[PDB]
């Protein structure tokens, strides 16, 4: 897998594709 | 925070997984 | 909405989002 | 135009909207 | 064309476009 | 490689076209 910092809608994609059909929770605020 | 962990820093598969649901 | 500095690719995915069926324009040269 | 004031500074909705047709 | 840089994911959609059915070969290690 | 031809700095068309199959 890639070794690079994952920003906004690069890391979202990234979580996309990771998670399947799992599905994913994207929270920046924490 | 996934942002704090995997685009402040970098983060593995495994990491990244963390996320999911 | 997102509160970041949209540049490239990535403002003209938000235009069109936004835009719906009126469509945009993007001129950076202006 | 739109670079200078969204990607070089950032735009609110109603912004970006000044874009639309 | 666009006259900027390209990296990443963008470089490789830059790619996947102009090179239309030929495809093309991403190696950033070399 | 293209990384530091396309990315690190600037490709043209053609640049970029060396690269396809
Ligand atoms: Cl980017
Ligand atoms: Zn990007």
């Amino acid at each position: 897998f890639v070794n690079q910092h994952l920003c906004g809608s690069h890391l979202v994609e990234a979580l996309y594709l990771v998670c399947g059909e799992r599905g994913f929770f994207y929270t920046p605020k924490t | 925070g996934i942002v704090e962990q995997c685009c402040h820093s970098i983060c593995s598969l495994y990491q990244l997984e963390n996320y999911c649901n």
